[PDB]
């Protein structure tokens, strides 16, 4: 008769999930009354986000989808495709990419997607988009592989006018070949065309998440832009072509190793660094503990230090299977917990601002992953072998 | 219509040509009474928080021959405005009053008359220094307040005063001493509530035996209310007043009780039909005038808005006042009037 | 040599035609001048309309589109793909569906379409939409079954950015699967994805208007919303999870047989109700006559009744062939007349509010397709027999 989708479609389908979160965050408080003739310029706040997700093992009951998405969850809730209501939990997550790990809670009779070499694919490349565009439910659309980056941002026309970027690209065989995401942070939502992550990449970023807790990208803790801001002008910036360093992060390498706001990067091992972007990007291809010498420009200063992991990429209330912002630590030097905040269900712990966790409870807890699978295996007593850089105590 | 708007200027310009007739038995109201008004408001962004701003708004008459022109400035001021604080403006301007009983000025003609223009702080009037905090300090959404200083208006120059004389002086039914007011409004949702205090120094030209209600000061106490949602508009207001409203060419009134209301609704399809009623009772007037009404009248009218640019109107004035020695003297309109508007407005 | 669809596109194109309508409306009067920095809140007005069709019988002529096309038209025209111009008149609408029925005057010619079975309809499956998106003409775009409902609207991504809502929506074999519709009423204009009405309740939808004058849907005569709206809130309603009852309709089964604003329904037949939309979309399930009992709250109230034809779907100036607001009663009794208007045209031939007409100028006129049926045939003499109830008058 006449061809169709249809048939691959129904094979790939039960890998397709829908995600539904609920969780709250910090809004300003609101001041009244209000006057929409005046251009002006803390409480949490449920909201409700929804969006598509990959079952990608389908044993271990793991869903990739969008960072926009989960983060920020409480409650994270999965439906598979022929009905089935299921619970998830945060595995990993990592804002860059905007990719996220979940894991369904109580996997039964799960189907998975392969997924096929991201490398293989060539512009003229058929493709197909799997996604919930305005939550009414689960939309396919198709098309072709517009551009191949060559990070890989995956590029194509099977996207959604004015609509959520969904989650799944896959090629004609059915095979995963990249997560749809939203280029339009703390929006999604699309630019006019679509931009995936490639398949392979996914795989890759998604395992650091299981066997470490968190993806492993040291990051050289400087913040800045471009020399066109407000402030290169305000404060006039002498030869203008890099990276304006607007400030160096706390407890950071670039600042424990040596830098301060003005300078403006030129070069990064000898390779030249024409804008926060190319350096953005080019400290993004270094997994932590690495070592980086670049020059900087005041008058002409320049030096050599090793980063530390990221701080995007962490974690919060599914380290300890039970409920309450740590992240890894160097190599497999334990797992360092970062800002307690201020309800202090951890702090409470006698848990301070930075003290690593090594003792699995009694063992050893090289990571994230690890420490998590021994909250999980015995629930009964847990004694949190804690130490703080010299303070090693022991709580419940 | 914004016709300038680059580097932090905008320029609005604005204006309207309203055809209109009046019938009445009253002659002296009665015929063409078309008129256009022009006016610009502009605003330059000085800093993120600071922004300055001017505006002029001009009336001139469209019902005259070629041998004259009637026409006059309403409004002329420049200010400064800076985010979540205030703001401070110059010129001629509306008193702090007219925060208030603005609200009742919503007729399709007529209303508005309990009081007049250059009547102290009431309406717009010459040399306003005029303090403004909206939302106390943005930490109270809804809540306004303005206090206001007036310059003295004297007598004219040149014309062989030996005192009382100001630079831009006029006729002592239009002068002013100096003057203070204020006004506080609070709008939640639909409703609003308001008060507003003046009080102003009066002129010897003032207080001559020529004029009723002599007096040290001219004083007014405002108080009014507003609804205005869910295409439903009504709002009342209260005045007391002593030395401060007029009564015709005669003067002023000792003490005068204005009361305004005003019922609108807005159908879907455009039509917006308007009832209300104004009265201004005078107390101990002199002369052997004792108590009199000075206006009292119900107000019935509609606008069809065809656009957000052209309406026409009409608005029935069923005058309620009688005609009398007292309304004859002081040369007070006891007539009805038919008003027919025809509106195009940019 | 290369693929293409103009082989099946030359197969189909006579059968879809363009149509221009002339009509008019009542606007409210402007008030002027025009103030643009003022926000501020009776006469006809003639305005233009243009969209596609899809004829569907080509004896008759018959011609299926939008209602958002022809609603309040005077004057329709059609345009065959081959040029022929012809002129065509009302036989049907149906704002629920956004689907009409019109009827060229004078066939000659013609070709239609083979309407496909909707009910096979598969998600992978190719798609064609035909439609004349900016005036310009008729564009033909293509795609695939994006989802499939399941009222079971079919979503396809063969739609046109910032377009107007189209009509046909064809398979590769040429045929009817869908007619594209507007799902932004008072407006035509896509949310970003197509949404069509599939072609059996396209072919059900149509033969009513044929065999009956209008469509056999029931209304509960109740208006009103969610829980949310400003009057469940000014109106602080106990117990939030059903259809608000703003107001109960004039001469309705619901105001006959008994209910009042306020209540919230909670379920209709046992079946719970948690939304208006879940309720208007249950009670158009159900043809006139039907009865179905429902539960509402007030402290603990409840009830059941019969639903009569639903007012949205009715006719005018096309009943008699001549010019002039009628619709059906319950069963075959009859045609029953409702809201007359100012002009009074036929409320002037003494014809009342709730005026019936049996009596087909002479004979049985159980519905508007007989009694059109008549006036069509014998344009000679007309006494059109009503009866408003009691009286049994005759005039012409």
């Amino acid at each position: 008769q006449m061809p169709s989708l249809a048939p691959m479609l129904e094979k790939v389908m039960p890998s397709v999930v829908s995600i539904n979160v609920e969780g709250s965050t910090t809004v300003n408080t609101p001041r009244m009354p209000r006057n929409f003739q005046q251009f002006f310029g803390g409480q949490q706040q449920k909201f409700m986000a929804l969006g598509s997700g990959v079952i990608i093992d389908a044993d271990k009951g793991y869903v990739v989808t969008n960072n926009h998405v989960v983060d920020n969850a409480t409650v994270i809730k999965v439906q598979l495709s022929d009905g089935r209501k299921f619970d998830a939990k945060m595995v990993g997550k990592d804002p860059r990419s905007d990719i996220a790990l979940i894991q369904i809670q109580n996997p039964k009779n799960l189907t998975a997607i392969k997924m096929a070499d991201s490398d293989a694919l060539r512009v003229g490349d058929y493709t197909v988009a799997i996604g919930n565009p305005f939550g009414l439910g689960e939309t396919v659309t198709s098309g072709i592989v517009s551009a191949l980056g060559r990070e890989n941002f995956i590029q194509t026309d099977a996207a959604i006018n004015r609509g959520n970027s969904g989650g799944a690209l896959v090629n004609l065989n059915g095979e995963l070949i990249g997560i749809n995401t939203a280029i339009l942070a703390p929006d999604g939502g699309n630019i006019g065309i679509g931009f995936a992550i490639p398949s392979n990449m996914v795989k890759n970023l998604t395992s650091q998440m299981v066997e470490y807790g968190q993806v492993k990208r040291g990051e050289l803790g400087i913040m800045g832009t471009e020399l066109n801001s407000e402030l290169a002008k305000a404060m006039k910036v002498d030869a203008q072509r890099g990276a304006f360093v607007s400030q160096v992060l706390p407890n950071s390498s670039a600042a424990k190793a040596g830098i301060k706001a003005g300078d403006v990067i030129t070069s990064l091992n000898g390779k030249p660094i024409s804008s926060f972007a190319a350096l953005r990007a080019q400290v993004g291809t270094m997994p932590v503990g690495s070592k980086l010498t670049l020059g900087l420009l005041r008058d002409g200063k320049q030096v050599n230090v090793n980063l530390e992991l990221q701080q995007s990429s962490q974690n919060q209330v599914d380290s300890s299977s039970i409920f309450n912002e740590m992240s890894n630590k160097g190599k497999d030097q334990g797992v360092v917990v970062n800002n307690v905040k201020t309800g202090t269900p951890a702090a409470q712990i006698g848990l301070k601002k930075g003290d690593v966790i090594i003792g699995a409870n009694q063992q050893a807890v090289k990571n994230i992953a690890e420490l998590r699978k021994v909250l999980d295996s015995k629930p009964s007593v847990l004694a949190l072998n804690i130490q703080r850089g010299d303070s090693t105590i022991y709580l419940l | 219509a914004e016709v300038y708007n680059k580097d932090g200027n905008k320029l609005d310009l604005y204006g309207k040509v309203d055809g209109l007739h009046y019938f009445s038995d009253n002659k002296d109201v009665d015929g063409d009474q078309t008129y256009m008004r022009l006016g610009f408001k502009g605003e330059t962004q000085v800093t993120d928080q600071l922004t300055g701003y001017g505006q002029w708004e001009y009336q001139i008459q469209g019902n005259s021959a070629e041998n004259e022109n009637n026409s006059w400035t309403r409004v002329a001021f420049a200010g400064l405005k800076f985010q979540d604080v205030g703001s401070f403006d110059y010129g001629r301007n509306y008193g702090v009053v007219y925060d208030v009983t603005s609200w009742t000025d919503v007729l399709p003609e007529f209303g508005g008359d309990t009081y007049g223009s250059d009547n102290f702080m009431q309406q717009r009037g010459n040399g306003f220094a005029t303090y403004r905090n909206t939302d106390f300090f943005g930490l109270v959404d809804g809540l306004n307040f303005a206090v206001q200083y007036q310059g003295k208006n004297g007598n004219p120059s040149g014309e062989g005063f030996t005192s009382g004389v100001t630079n831009n002086g006029r006729d002592a039914l239009r002068q002013n001493g100096d003057g203070v007011g204020g006004s506080i409004t609070y709008d939640y949702e639909g409703f609003g509530i308001g008060g507003a205090i003046s009080s102003s120094k009066r002129t010897d030209a003032q207080n001559t035996a020529a004029y009723i209600g002599n007096g040290d000061r001219a004083e007014t106490y405002t108080g009014g209310l507003k609804y205005d949602a869910n295409n439903i508009y009504l709002a009342a207001q209260y005045t007391q007043t002593y030395n401060a409203t007029r009564v015709g060419s005669l003067g002023w009134a000792n003490k005068a009780q204005n009361f305004e209301a005003v019922a609108q609704y807005q159908f879907d399809f455009g039509l917006r039909p308007s009832l209300a009623y104004l009265q201004s009772k005078g107390k101990n007037l002199g002369r052997g005038y004792d108590d009199e009404d000075i206006l009292k009248y119900v107000d019935v009218g509609a606008t069809y808005y065809f656009n957000k640019n052209m309406s026409t109107y009409v608005d029935y004035k069923i005058n309620l006042l009688d005609d009398n020695q007292f309304t004859r003297d002081a040369g007070i309109n006891t007539d009805n009037i038919v008003a027919l508007g025809l509106v195009y407005q940019f």
